[PDB]
């Protein structure tokens, strides 16, 4: 009965992977980018990289991996999607004309089967005759790589091990076999298994078990000539060849857990690890050789490179260049040099691409007073955090500040003409018995600082025994210059604070604006936080000053100005305090009927709120009587992410499986329960989570522009960067709309052959379901970049309603009209 | 006294929300002024007086009177809006049922995809539960509809059965006609499917042993939304029903009219190897398609997988109440 | 946790019906008519035996809370067995029940009902639930008689004339008061105690304890013969009145 409009403003800046082989050109090297539904594919070249062609894919892209089978003149791709899509893909270069060819297409999805901890695992044979999947556990599935399987049909083998960690396909041996490293109550180890296409199972492999190291967590297939496999823990590397068996434990790997791999040598002499804390490090390989000839790996060294942005994934040009892929940071192109330089670092960075990383918060603001908003962002985590500023005067201006520091969340404070920021660093159990930070950051680099002196929870008497090296969070408040973007003043909250929720505001007849903070005393022990701070700040005259603190029994996540009171959530309570003319927080009201309140958002009298399991609940303010009362309450389980109010009757709220969802209420339809019923109108699956929901445009209007079909503006941040926009639209543009969609996913061609009513249908792991209310503005703008003669057979035998014409028809030159306008909302 | 139900009134039940929806009312998670307790209300309205006090909800009055098992949810009272003395021709006032409130229902703990069950979780999940089905079974009352909605668990591992009348959820507005029909078909037994038949205790342990196989795969088994294609989902795993297992599926009524798409072979122990050998050889027995031959409860207390479970030791199950920050 | 539904022949000189007027032999009568009007009503319909008797229990047990000259009979007869169909899920609609009523009560008797039946007996279904204290589960005497019989072996003609005999007596019991006076179980073996005396049997040889000559202890315990001479002798005052003898 709701009909909304959501675009893409920008698209996922987030590498999930990388691989590198002949795919475009079978002479020249292809290094193939992947991020959230998006694969970019480039060409190597001694100065860097040239784009070839990027795709847009329906489906998150989950395995990425290029192999050629015997017969193939250039290497193609294989991808699976996080919806179980596979397909098997071919670059075709007409001249000028490029086409990514699809051939082979399926679903591997099972009827039955439980998904696994570890995620998707995707390795190839290499001799390619075979494609090795774990998607659930207890289970190997198997697609054989034979020319007739083209639909990838595949079969499962049953897997003793259920908790599997990482598998490989080994290299050199005679039979395919697969090393995975499992966990059983007994620790870890690490067992090969022979993979049979005749028999289609698994016979007995090389060597039976070995134990190893308990966090073991990465699997490295040697090549051929040294043989065997490699694994990957916490402090110690191992090599596992039978009978020949290594164990390296440098202490300098200890200090940060290592999450990549990369083949830096075809021979595998030399191997690329690195670490959370950025660090690059060289896994080296020492060769013996037997006197009939034949090559022993003497020993295994690791030495240190330098420091590169957090690496999800890192791959080899062969030129000396590495390409950081970064999930948490902007990704990059480094020089492994062979000298070092001044500094003792052998790495030197090339070019920086930009990472709008994981959007935690943003705001929109008009910093340049430009009547038209920019959007700053706290992106990035550890040392790649930062604040990112878009404008949208084609390209999007982002400017970044570095904070080196992880960015929590944001909120102007235009009085003060600077931004205010929660943020944390990770300090050390140092020998001193307090901590030491792995580094300088914003908290730390402030013009003035103050750390709190509250007493309120001194008397713990309660026992929280420290053992050097263990982490910590400190949290800090930051006070931001909104030009030069200095950081004024940092406020270091208490041991074991956390800083959840913040505010600028006034509050009551109190003409100061001030910062405000929610925090909450997080101990190990403690399963759910059980105390908590509210507390009042005022920046002046380059100063923060404490105005009040009002204690709470939990985690403050959530808070919004309210009519000049305050609305907090303390776990599963709603509160509403009034600040008295005494300049201190009183409590007027409670709500309790929540598992977690998480998010808030009002508007009017009326408060939305995203419960973590029971979806969201309209509260309003009854003032007549100083009470809370329940409107409406969505019956569904969905988990929330974020929500936002889009108007007095319609609310969107994300889901953790990718799911944006809109509720309704009932129009005060005759029954009462009806009334207190929230009706899911608007489902669809978007593919992103979405950590922050804000209002607002970057789009710049002189004076009431307006002139847009599409009603209302919500911009949305998500963990791989992308930054969409959801609005409303009136019956008769979403019907006109839908039924173009329902056209051009009959003439559009989809990259591996993929439904597009699949990949949009709302997915919980349970429950699939048909997405309504929604318009893929995605592929509604992408009728500007198809052919005429498909332009032309899209309008072919078009219908309008409520129109000029109560019923029309449109032509290829008029619906392009209204797409042109629809590319000018963002 | 405590033993005359329907005098004390609603105004002694501080109201926090309406936890649920029912066809005949709200549920409304409440606190008893003077005990202090939590409880949860059950609405009843007979002010349409079609056909006076719903049946649906006598039932669930009559089989909880008399049943206090730990693993079934106890009503504490029945209590009723205000009313005016003078005559109750004059009052029409709804009768509110108190129940013992639960924290969670296993439908909602397990949409999240986020909350792990270990073995031990499920043995001392399945125990209780398989446990107050016995007694209810013994006292002969049967639980015609047992879904994961109906598992209601608090935070300390504690199950409960519920909503044996007057069920909990409500459809409104435009949405999926008889959404929680729908739910219900994913657990109901073939035999109800082929045929109306008599209400057989097996349709109560079959439910439950479709839930066994969810707890071990966070999703239900079979998942349709028409009678003949839930048949078939569990034809392809079950094997098709046939005398050769069936000796009685002749007598059903749609046997004949309704047929799985082939004769399939059960595929049960297969598309489940991934399950311990204790647990699958429950599984196998609680989905026999014959009712004669499925296990009843008592026996399934006595299979490997529950026989030695430890009641003492409830082991609460890991929910998370942090980092759903995430990251 | 459940209430006490059983008081003592002396209580019974204290209903609401007798201290406001009513005589003693008068509200024995209504009783018998009520429940009658019951059996008679439910009988037409087809109705389960346990049926009936679940409506007559309400029944007994509402004139204990109420009077008779404040409830008419008749209708709060109709709504027992309205209750009744629903608890022993045996339902009936009201309108049905209503169109039974008036095939067997004559113009007059109709007249409690008033001018809407239907709303009257709906109506009243609100006290009854909170009158019975909403314990609606009522154990009958016919189980415990079957569970007891299927212990008994011997000649099979002499013991199923023993059943029949004792369930008339079960039927003719739901007329009065022992319902209120007397759990199930010992009716059960009440009638059975009283069946055998007229057909001259020992029940005793017929059970797993042949010489055990107090028969029903091994069913009932805490039973003296003094409650099963009293519970019989009750039963026989009914048929010494009314015209009609012993079944045998
Ligand atoms: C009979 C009964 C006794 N306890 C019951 N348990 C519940 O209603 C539980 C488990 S189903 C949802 N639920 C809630 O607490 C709930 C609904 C909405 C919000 C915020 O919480 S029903």
């Amino acid at each position: 009965m709701s009909y909304n409009y959501v675009v893409t403003a920008q698209k996922p800046t987030a590498v999930n992977g990388c691989v590198t082989g002949h795919f475009t050109s079978a002479e020249d090297l292809n290094l193939l980018i992947a991020k959230n539904t998006r694969l970019e594919i480039y060409v190597v070249t001694a100065e860097g990289l040239r784009p070839v062609k990027e795709v847009g894919m329906y489906g998150k892209i989950a395995v990425m991996e290029l192999f050629r089978p015997k017969g193939e003149s250039k290497d193609l791709l294989f991808i699976l999607t996080a919806k179980y899509n596979a397909c098997i893909l071919e670059y075709k270069q007409s001249g000028e004309s490029i086409d990514i060819i699809t051939r082979a297409h399926g679903n591997v999805q099972d009827r039955i089967g439980r998904p696994s901890e570890t995620g998707i695992i995707g390795i190839i044979d290499p001799e390619c005759r075979m494609i090795g999947l774990r998607l659930y556990d207890g289970l190997f599935k198997v697609i054989p790589l034979d020319r007739d399987n083209k639909e990838l049909k595949a079969f499962n083998i049953r897997l003793e091990e259920l908790h599997v960690i990482d598998v490989k396909f080994l290299y050199g041996c005679q039979a395919p076999t697969i090393c995975f490293v499992y966990q059983d109550p007994q620790g870890r180890h690490v067992k090969t298994y022979e993979v049979s296409l005749r028999e289609k199972e698994f016979n007995k492999g090389p060597w039976k078990q070995e134990n190893v190291e308990a966090e073991a967590s990465m699997v490295i297939a040697v090549p051929e000539p040294f043989g065997g496999a490699i694994i990957i823990g916490q402090e110690s590397i191992t090599y596992h060849n039978g009978d020949k068996y290594l164990a390296i434990a440098p202490p300098i790997i200890k200090q940060s857990t290592i999450v990549c791999h990369n083949r830096v040598d075809p021979n595998g002499s030399r191997y690329l690890l690195g670490d959370m804390e950025g660090r690059l490090f060289m896994l080296l390989l020492e060769k013996e050789e037997q006197m009939d000839g034949t090559v022993t790996l003497k020993d295994l060294r690791v030495e240190l490179l330098g420091e590169t942005s957090i690496a999800e994934c890192l791959t080899y040009l062969d030129n000396g260049v590495v390409f950081v892929g970064s999930r948490l940071g902007d990704s990059q192109l480094v020089k492994l040099n062979v000298d070092s330089n001044e500094q003792g670092s052998y790495v030197v960075a090339m070019e920086t691409f930009t990472n709008l990383g994981p959007i935690v918060d943003m705001c929109v603001v008009d910093l340049e007073r430009q009547g038209q908003g920019q959007l700053v962002t706290c992106s990035g985590a550890f040392k790649e955090g930062s604040l990112r500023i878009i404008r949208n005067g084609q390209k999007l201006h982002i400017r970044t500040v570095p904070l080196y520091e992880s960015p929590r969340k944001i909120c102007y404070q235009e009085v003060s003409q600077c931004f205010g920021v929660l943020s944390s660093r990770i300090e050390v159990q140092d020998t001193s018995g307090g901590t030491t930070a792995l580094r300088p950051s914003a908290s730390t680099q402030a013009l003035s600082s103050s750390v709190s002196s509250s007493k309120l929870f001194s008397s713990s008497t309660a026992p929280h025994e420290t053992s050097f090296g263990e982490e910590v969070e400190v949290h800090n408040l930051l006070i931001i210059d909104q030009h030069t973007f200095e950081v004024l003043h940092a406020h270091q909250f208490l041991q074991n604070e956390y800083a959840l929720s913040l505010v600028s505001c006034k509050l009551g007849k109190d003409p100061n604006t001030y910062f405000i903070v929610g925090t909450a005393m997080v101990y190990p022990e403690e399963a759910e936080p059980k105390q908590g701070r509210i507390v009042v700040f005022q920046y002046s005259d380059g100063k923060l000053q404490t105005v009040a603190e009002k204690e709470v029994k939990g985690a403050v996540y959530s808070m919004v100005e309210f009519n000049g009171k305050l609305l907090a959530s303390i776990n599963s309570t709603v509160r509403l305090y009034e600040w008295t003319t005494e300049k201190e927080l009183r409590t007027e009201c409670n709500h309790y009927n929540n598992i977690m309140a998480l998010y808030l958002k009002t508007k009017g009298d009326f408060i939305l709120v995203g419960d973590l399991m029971r979806s969201v609940l309209l509260l309003a303010y009854k003032p007549m009587e100083g009470n809370f009362e329940e409107i409406a309450r969505d019956f569904n389980p969905n988990w929330m992410s974020a929500v936002e109010i889009l108007d007095d009757d319609n609310f969107l709220g994300a889901e953790n499986a990718f799911n944006l969802f809109v509720c309704q209420k009932d129009s005060a339809a005759t029954t009462d329960e009806e009334r207190q019923h929230l009706q899911e109108v608007g489902l669809f699956h978007l593919g992103e989570f979405v950590n922050v929901f804000c209002h607002g445009s970057l789009v710049m209007q002189n004076l009431g522009e307006t002139s847009t079909p599409t009603q209302g503006s919500v911009l949305f941040g998500t963990v791989n960067g992308m930054i969409g926009l959801v609005t409303s639209l009136s019956e008769s543009w979403y019907n006109l709309l839908l039924d173009m969609q329902n056209r051009l996913n009959k003439v559009i061609k989809s990259v591996g052959k993929i439904e597009h009513s699949f990949w949009r249908s709302f997915h919980t792991e349970r429950k699939t379901e048909p997405a309504t209310g929604f318009i893929d503005g995605d592929l509604i703008e992408s009728f500007l970049d198809i052919s005429r003669p498909k332009m032309q057979e899209v309008v072919a035998n078009l219908q309008y309603d409520d129109g000029s014409g109560m019923k029309r028809e449109a032509t290829a030159d008029d619906l392009i009209k209204v797409v042109e306008e629809l590319t000018r909302i963002h | 006294t405590e033993s005359d139900w329907g005098k004390r009134c609603v105004d002694k039940f501080d109201i926090i929300g309406i936890i649920g929806e029912g066809t005949y009312g709200q549920v409304y998670k409440a606190k008893d002024k003077d005990t202090g307790e939590l409880v949860a209300l059950k609405k009843v309205r007979l002010d349409n007086e079609k056909e006076g006090f719903p049946i649906t909800a006598i039932r669930e009055i009559k089989i909880l009177r008399q049943l206090i098992h730990r693993s079934v949810v106890n009503m504490k009272e029945i209590v009723t809006d205000k009313q005016d003395a003078l005559d109750f021709k004059k009052d029409k006032g709804a009768f509110y049922l108190v129940f013992e409130y639960m924290d969670h229902d296993l439908m909602g703990l397990l949409e999240s995809g986020l909350v792990h069950f270990s073995e031990d979780h499920i043995k001392s999940f399945m125990k209780q539960l398989m446990e107050g089905l016995e007694y209810c079974h013994k006292k002969n009352f049967l639980h015609r509809d047992i879904k994961c909605s109906n598992i209601l668990l608090n935070n300390s591992g504690q199950i409960k059965l519920a909503d044996f009348g007057l069920a909990r959820l409500y459809n409104s507005e435009e949405s999926r006609p008889y959404t929680n029909k729908v739910i219900t078909l994913w657990y109901r037994p073939p035999e109800l499917l082929l045929g109306e038949e008599r209400y057989t205790p097996a349709i109560d342990v079959w439910s439950c042993g479709c839930i066994l196989g969810e707890l071990f795969t966070k999703k239900p088994i079979f998942q349709a939304n028409l009678e003949l294609a839930q048949l078939e989902l569990i034809s392809r795993l079950c094997g098709s029903p046939c005398p050769a297992v069936w000796p009685d599926v002749i007598r059903l009524p749609y046997f004949n009219t309704m047929k799985p798409k082939k004769q399939y072979r059960r595929r049960l122990r297969e598309e489940f190897s991934f399950i311990p050998s204790a647990a699958l050889d429950l599984l196998d027995h609680m989905l026999t398609l014959d009712p004669s031959k499925r296990c009843t409860a008592e026996q399934t207390l006595q299979s490997d997988f529950l026989k030695d479970v430890e009641l003492s030791k409830m082991a609460p199950p890991d929910l998370p109440h942090w980092q759903d920050c995430h990251e | 946790t459940k209430p006490c539904w059983y008081w003592d022949k002396k209580d019974l000189a204290h209903t609401p019906s007798q201290l406001e007027g009513l005589d003693p032999a008068t509200e024995a009568r209504y009783r018998r008519e009520g429940a009658r009007f019951i059996f008679d009503v439910g009988t037409r319909l087809g109705l389960h035996y346990d049926t009936l008797a679940t409506g007559i229990i309400y029944f007994h047990r509402f004139y204990m809370f109420h009077s008779f000259k404040q409830f008419p009979r008749y209708v709060t007869g109709a709504c027992c067995l309205f209750l009744a169909g629903k608890v022993e899920e045996t339902p009936k609609k009201c309108k049905d029940i209503i169109k039974t009523a008036r095939s067997l009560l004559n113009d007059v008797q109709f007249g409690q009902f008033g001018d809407d039946p239907k709303e009257e007996v709906m109506v009243l279904e609100r006290i009854l639930l909170q009158t019975i204290k909403f314990d609606l589960q009522v154990e009958h005497p016919y189980q415990f008689l079957l569970k007891y019989a299927k212990q008994l072996k011997g000649d099979k003609n002499k013991i199923q004339k023993l059943v029949q005999m004792a369930w008339t007596f079960v039927n003719d019991s739901l007329c009065t008061t022992l319902s209120l006076q007397w759990e199930p179980e010992i009716i059960a073996v009440a009638v059975m105690y009283l069946a055998g005396r007229l057909c001259k049997f020992e029940i005793q040889e017929w059970t797993s304890k042949p010489m055990y000559r107090r028969w029903w202890e091994q069913f009932v315990q805490d039973v003296p013969v003094d409650v099963l001479e009293d519970i019989c002798h009750q039963i026989l005052d009914l048929y010494s009145q009314g015209k009609q003898q012993m079944p045998h």
